[PDB]
């Protein structure tokens, strides 16, 4: 019942959903952060080449590079997620 | 092209 609540995307529309569901069965599968975030890197390497970065929890601040267009940040229910392709 | 980016999760 997690809701997708996207705080800052520099990324189409459609990957933006796509993101959401990619990190809603990264969620059903996986309790463990680096699990989750594992989860969505190795999808998204896969349907949008590499390379992906992905991290995932409640408390942190990041500054990261990345390609135009390839960047969302977003809450999964109380989860946060950041998902970007450098490189 | 690249680009720099921010995030910083709510406070808890
Ligand atoms: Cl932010």
């Amino acid at each position: 019942d997690r809701k997708a609540v996207i705080k800052n995307a520099d990324m189409s529309e459609e990957m933006q959903q796509d993101s959401v569901e990619c990190a809603t069965q990264a969620l059903e599968k996986y309790n463990i952060e680096k699990d989750i975030a594992a989860h969505i890197k190795k999808e998204f390497d896969k349907k949008y080449n590499p390379t992906w970065h992905c991290i995932v929890g409640r408390n942190f601040g990041s500054y990261v590079t990345h390609e135009t267009k390839h960047f969302i940040y977003f809450y999964l229910g109380q989860v946060a997620i950041l998902l970007f392709k450098s490189g | 092209p690249t680009k720099d980016s921010y995030t910083l999760t709510e406070e808890l």
